[PDB]
């Protein structure tokens, strides 16, 4: 985390900020029983660039042995060269409200995924959403594990969701 | 570390080799050849130092001086001579009425050598004025007595040939302590010899009741004139009944080693627990003469029948010692990478325990 | 002669053992032979093909399991930093890729089989088995080993590090 | 008071002495004979059972079937020298095929 | 009171013995102190016999005295 | 200030005086050239003693023992000999090297002898007889300079690679392999009395001092020229705190332990200073140079 501009990190040990294999002694460390707050400060609408693939043959569909798999793959050397900056470009590594300061700035312009980076065997619990502290604001992270007709209709909806493009595409 | 676990070959610079002893930490070997000559071999370096034309009749024992400048030899022809380590000639020459068993130098008094005459009291010969001082003994004066220093040589202990052990001072000769060995169940027992260590003041006693015993050089002056025998462990061999000839103490102060005569059974124990730990596998056919470990490092080296057999710990450093940041090991786990990625004007000038048995000053590179 | 500077200065050598002498049944339970009876049949000596090598003082015929190769098994992300450190310290391409997802690095940890060479006229071929749920690479011979020869296996690289062995069929390259 | 713990062995010593006394092997025996026999039987039993356990964990089965004992005794060479003319009930035989009888083709 | 128990290696240990505490309890305290089993130890006062199933007052040993703890074997 | 003023200019050799060594006893100088001659000269007076000969080709390195009794010379006739200082005869033979002998020194314990040639290895021989003992691979390049430690247990091995190594004498395998990424060719190394530091005269215009305790680069000693030739070095603790080393700008230069200062520049030799020797009990320095100098300058001093 931080090795590339795509990823941003704040080290848990000694609080030494690290990015692109470059380290500066910046803050204090964290760890056991330390809840890391995270509120990416973009309450206002922004603009980013999402998709720009460079390969196509690796994006194919064929039976493996008894089931299909969707080869939806990313690339690297092309994606890194489309790197751009965007609004609210700051991945701040809070400490549950209290913040030591954003370690690194000028984050990559694109869809944001909160990455949790581990280095050895260690467990960690999560709570993400458009809320503040309590997980149950929206539907409490439904797993969609039920036998009723709701599962049937949602599965058929997803089937159609991909069926539209598998019909309008045209298979080689 | 632990007891020696590997085996070494022989060290025969010349065909014959009768006696051997280490100086302080196994520097040079004092071979008394059975031809009237005194040869010095090199230990830990596998060489020779000096050959001395002592006299005609061969010798049977050897020891070196406290300052390392003398080569005392209990001769078989009563030549009590002080051969020089440096030049090889004789410094002091004297004759004793009885031959000598055990020669030693007090690490604090090289003037008074250790002599064990037979059928007569031990005699300290002073090298400063060639004067003989008889050690006062008790009861008989015609017994096979053996005299030996303590760790520091501050008290001298003598063993007789009826069951009596005497304690006196190495220089003042104030015989104020005696001891009577146990009389078995019906019959008494004499003493063959005693042998000391360099730490702990313990000492083994070899007697004629076929059993090796152990005492400490602190319970006789504490008890007074004479008390009741009370050994720690009456060690013995109860499957073959091998007699005992020569046995020394450990190079660490916690082990005990005992030697056979012809059975090639070299036994070892520890002072904490009297349980056998290992036995030596020797090839039958020869008689053991001398045993003495490395006074610091665990190893065994026994001389016998002109040759020497060493059971040792042969060691060569692992290939993974190229550099502290370089290792040659094997693992099946994913690599754990790193997680943390003056001006002064001073010249440079800086360049068991230890006793005083040093300064041999004998080394000839050419 | 202390007054003329001789060439061939840079070496980048690690295993400083180069000398001019070089004086050389079911599956799962065969694990013992790997660790106990596998330390005499092969000696380490100066290879004639290139660099150091594993010469032979014993004989091993066809279809005989010989050595298990072990080293620092890592994922493919560490390959970038590993290659950078190879360029820095002057480290050869020890990227032993058992598969495209796991590679057996041999620059910080490895076994005695780090001493092997490559040639288009080798003596043995590679093989891999699975014991106790773990995939391990063990080599089975096709011919007999003579006294005084070096183990070498074809890398099977489909057709710039040259392969200087001197064999007539030697393609002079890893291909 | 017991007697096996005097040497720390596990095989009984009083039983061995009684059985050797009533076995009329001789008329008078010493004291070290029973302990020595208990010790050597201990060593041999440990030698066999360690390989038995190794073979048990070979096939990942807790119980040791006699096939495991047969394999452990036969594969070793010193045992085969000492257990020369002896068979085992239900023992079976170790796999073996003669070298020259191995067909092959391109 | 207090007495000395001298060992074989040469280390000196000072311990406290009550006037009305039996020797067996002293040995148990020693065993729980440094781990040496009572079967590996016995008391000797200046080359004179001392047993385990007794009490210090039965022997009437003076204070600040040394006892030769001549080493034994397990069992 | 080091006031090393010249007193004697010595020139007896023919080809090139490129090896002069002040032995630890500092009694006589064993001047050598590439003309199979070993001339014994004075130290405080420069008196001519003799010229021991017997070899067939030039010498690459000369050394005397702690007591300056043995004399090792890197004769390129596939053999080496020890020449008696008292008489001047061949004591023992050092046969075994398969090519030109380039490095050879002694042990402060006066019990071991080290030599090296173009067989990617170094060797030792018995002092009493002179037979083959070991063939320890030093590096993959011909070895320029080696020497035992003052405690007689380690050797510092230098070849033209750059990866400086410390080899254990008790086992024959390297202990610390201080690896340089740039891999700068090395010319000479010398043990410190404490046996913790080493001065590897790298051929990159810098005396890269190495500390093999942890594997960290030390300060950068500059102020000279060091690119091609086998530049040696020595200490000087009598008058002050100085470390003398050769330079390829044809001049003799001295620095400090960890200050990186040009404390003294001895001038007068017309060729590249290939060797520097400092007297043990006096502030006397003799520097050997290449073909264009052929002179030995005794820079005597007192403080
Ligand atoms: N003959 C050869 N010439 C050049 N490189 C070789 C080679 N044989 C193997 N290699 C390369 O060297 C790498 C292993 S390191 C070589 C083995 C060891 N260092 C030695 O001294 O022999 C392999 O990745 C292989 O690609
Ligand atoms: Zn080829």
């Amino acid at each position: 985390l931080g090795y590339d501009k795509f990823s941003y990190s704040w080290r848990s040990k000694k609080g030494t900020k690290f990015h692109q294999s470059i380290g500066k002694h910046y803050s204090s460390g964290y760890g056991q029983g330390d809840v890391l707050g995270f509120y990416i400060n973009l309450p206002e609408d922004t603009e980013t660039a999402k998709s720009l693939p460079d390969t196509y043959k690796d994006k194919a569909l064929i039976k493996f042995k008894s089931y299909l798999y969707f080869e939806e793959k990313d690339f690297v050397d092309k994606a890194e060269k489309s790197l751009k900056q965007t609004p609210h470009s700051e991945i701040i590594f809070y400490k549950n409200g209290v913040n030591q300061g954003v370690a690194y700035k000028d984050i990559f312009e694109g869809v944001y995924f909160p990455a949790i980076s581990l280095y050895k065997s260690c467990t960690v619990s999560i709570n993400f959403g458009p809320c503040f502290k309590y997980p149950p604001k929206d539907l409490t992270y439904r797993p969609m594990s039920d036998m009723g007709w709701g599962a049937v209709v949602e599965h058929t909806l997803a089937d159609v969701l991909y069926h539209v493009e598998t019909e309008v595409d045209g298979r080689r | 570390q632990n007891y020696p676990e590997e085996a070494d070959g022989t060290l025969d610079c010349i065909s014959m080799a009768l006696t051997c002893t280490f100086n302080r930490w196994g520097t040079l070997l004092a071979v008394g050849c059975n031809d009237g000559r005194i040869v010095i071999w090199d230990f830990l370096t596998r060489g020779i130092a000096k050959i001395i034309s002592a006299h005609i009749h061969p010798v049977c024992s050897l020891c070196w001086s406290r300052d390392g400048h003398k080569l005392v030899s209990a001769s078989t022809d009563n030549i009590v001579s002080q051969w020089d380590v440096l030049s090889g000639d004789c410094d002091q020459r004297f004759r004793f009425p009885s031959p000598i068993l055990k020669v030693q130098y007090h690490p604090r008094d090289q003037n008074k050598v250790l002599v064990c005459p037979m059928k007569s009291a031990p005699v300290m010969l002073t090298l400063s004025d060639s004067k003989h001082v008889v050690l006062p003994v008790d009861d008989d004066s015609d017994l096979n007595v053996v005299a030996s220093f303590d760790r520091r040589g501050e008290y001298i202990y003598t063993g007789n040939a009826k069951g009596k052990i005497l304690v006196l001072k190495t220089d003042s000769q104030d015989l104020v302590a005696s001891f009577r060995v146990t009389t078995g169940t019906s019959n008494t027992t004499a003493i063959k010899s005693i042998e000391f260590a360099r730490k702990g003041s313990c000492f083994l006693i070899n007697t004629a009741d076929r059993i090796i015993r152990v005492y400490d050089g602190r319970e006789i002056l504490t008890c007074g004139r004479d008390g009741e025998p009370e050994p720690m462990q009456k060690l013995q061999d109860l499957v073959n009944r091998t007699p005992w000839k020569k046995c020394c103490f450990s190079g660490d102060g916690e082990y005990i080693v005992a030697g056979s005569a012809r059975q090639h059974a070299l036994y070892i124990w520890e002072k904490s627990i009297g349980n056998l730990v290992k036995i030596l596998h020797g090839t039958r056919g020869e008689l053991l003469l001398d045993v003495a470990w490395h006074p610091v490092r665990p190893i065994i080296a026994s001389i016998s029948s002109g040759v020497v057999s060493i059971w040792a710990q042969n060691q060569v450093e692992n290939w993974s010692a190229f550099a502290p940041d370089f290792k040659e090991l094997d693992e099946n786990v994913e690599y754990e990478e790193r997680e943390s990625e003056e001006d002064e004007e001073v010249d440079v000038t800086s360049v068991d325990e230890e006793l005083e048995d040093s300064k041999a000053l004998l080394y000839l590179p050419i | 002669a202390r007054a003329e500077v001789h060439l061939r200065k840079s070496a980048f050598d690690m295993f400083n053992f180069l000398a001019s002498k070089h004086r050389q049944l079911p599956m799962p339970m065969r694990f013992r032979h790997l660790k106990k009876t596998s330390k005499e049949a092969v000696g380490v000596y100066r290879s004639p093909i290139h660099g150091r090598g594993l010469f032979c003082k014993r004989n091993i015929d066809a279809g005989e399991m010989v050595i298990e190769y072990a080293g620092n098994v890592i994922r493919s992300i560490q390959t970038d930093k590993r290659e950078k450190y190879y360029d820095s310290k002057g480290i050869g391409c020890y990227m032993f890729r058992i598969d495209d997802s796991e590679v057996v690095d041999a620059t910080m940890h490895g076994n005695a089989a780090r001493f092997i060479n490559h040639s288009c006229e080798p003596n043995c071929y590679s093989r891999v088995i699975n014991i106790d749920g773990q995939k391990h690479i063990v080599i089975f011979a096709m011919r007999k080993i003579y006294r005084g020869e070096e183990l070498t296996y074809d890398y099977k690289f489909p057709i710039k590090l040259p392969c200087n062995c001197g064999a007539k069929k030697c393609r002079k390259f890893l291909n | 008071k017991t007697r096996s713990s005097r040497a720390g062995l596990q095989f009984p010593v009083g039983r061995v002495h009684r059985l050797l006394r009533k076995g009329n092997y001789a008329e008078r025996v010493g004291a070290g004979a029973p302990v020595y026999l208990a010790a050597v039987l201990e060593y041999l039993t440990a030698e066999i059972l360690e390989l038995a356990g190794n073979a048990a964990r070979d096939n990942k089965k807790t119980r040791i079937i006699p096939r495991h004992l047969q394999l452990a005794v036969r594969n070793d060479e010193e045992l085969n020298k000492l257990l020369g003319r002896v068979t085992i009930a239900q023992g079976g035989v170790l796999p073996n095929i003669q070298s020259v009888l191995l067909p092959k083709k391109t | 009171m207090q007495i000395f128990v001298k060992t074989l290696t040469g280390k000196t240990i000072t311990l406290e013995v009550e006037p009305s505490d039996t020797i067996e309890n002293v040995k148990a305290k020693i065993q729980d102190k440094e781990g040496i089993p009572p079967d590996q130890q016995r008391l000797i006062f200046a080359g004179k016999q001392l047993e385990d199933g007794r009490t210090l007052s039965d022997y009437n040993i003076q204070k600040e005295s040394t006892l030769h703890l001549v080493l034994r074997l397990r069992g | 200030k080091p006031n090393y003023a010249l007193k004697f200019t010595l020139a007896g050799h023919t080809k090139a005086v490129s090896s002069v060594k002040f032995s630890p006893n500092g009694e006589w100088l064993a001047s050598s050239s590439a003309d199979k001659l070993i001339k014994i000269w004075g130290a405080y007076d420069g008196k001519f003693e003799k010229t021991i000969s017997g070899h067939k080709l030039g010498i690459s390195d000369v050394a005397w023992s702690s007591d300056s009794n043995l004399l090792v010379s890197a004769s390129d006739d596939k053999t080496l000999k020890i020449w008696d200082v008292s008489s001047g005869k061949c004591l023992k033979t050092l046969k075994g090297h398969s090519n030109y002998v380039f490095c050879c020194n002694f042990n402060p314990q006066s019990n071991l002898i080290v030599s090296g040639s173009f067989d990617e290895s170094v060797r030792i021989w018995d002092v009493k007889t002179g037979k083959c003992l070991k063939t320890l691979p030093a590096h993959s390049d011909p070895v320029s300079a080696v020497h035992f430690n003052r405690d007689g247990s380690l050797i510092v091995s230098s070849s033209y690679d750059g990866l400086c190594r410390i080899w254990d004498t008790a086992s024959g395998q390297c202990l610390k392999t201080l690896i340089d990424d740039d891999n700068p060719p090395v010319s000479f190394v010398k043990f410190s009395p404490n046996g913790k530091y080493i001065l590897a005269a790298t051929l990159d215009n810098t005396l890269k001092l190495w500390d093999y305790s942890k594997g960290k680069c030390l300060k950068t000693y500059t102020g000279h020229k060091n690119e091609k030739y086998c530049i040696f070095a020595n200490f000087s603790v009598t008058g002050g705190k100085w470390i003398v080393s050769g330079s390829e700008d044809n001049l003799v230069y001295i620095w400090n332990l960890q200050t990186k200062e040009i404390v003294q520049k001895l001038q007068g030799h017309t060729d590249v200073v290939i060797s520097t020797a400092c007297h043990p009990t006096e502030n006397i320095i003799a520097s050997a140079a290449l073909e264009n100098d052929k002179t030995i300058k005794l820079w005597k001093s007192d403080c």
